[PDB]
């Protein structure tokens, strides 16, 4: 029942959700590391003595 | 790094398209109809049968 304009319009709304994701992605950061991004490799997390 | 761009501009008349939106006027005027005088004003030439 939509005509396109309206379509336009959540068009526009989805890709400013798209960029926000994709903002989350590239800004979530914890100790400088882009830890939701696309390069971030698995961590360690030493626990115990006797590494 | 990061930005949120607002892309907020020209929302106006002269924007919006009308820019001289004239609802009463002269509407669709009428031509008057032509004669030998304006033809001839014109700097043509005349034969028989006035063509």
């Amino acid at each position: 029942s939509y005509s396109q304009e309206q379509l336009d319009s959540v068009q526009g709304e989805i890709n400013q959700r798209l960029a926000d994701i994709d903002r989350i992605s590239e800004q979530t950061d914890f100790n400088g590391v882009k830890v939701l991004s696309d390069s971030a490799k698995p961590l360690t997390l030493q626990v115990g003595a006797n590494d | 790094g990061e930005t949120i761009t607002l892309n907020l501009s020209e929302i106006s008349v002269k924007t919006l398209g009308l820019d001289g939106f004239n609802v009463n006027g002269k509407g669709v005027t009428q031509n008057r109809s032509a004669t030998v005088t304006d033809v001839i004003a014109q700097g043509g030439t005349l034969q028989g049968d006035g063509t």
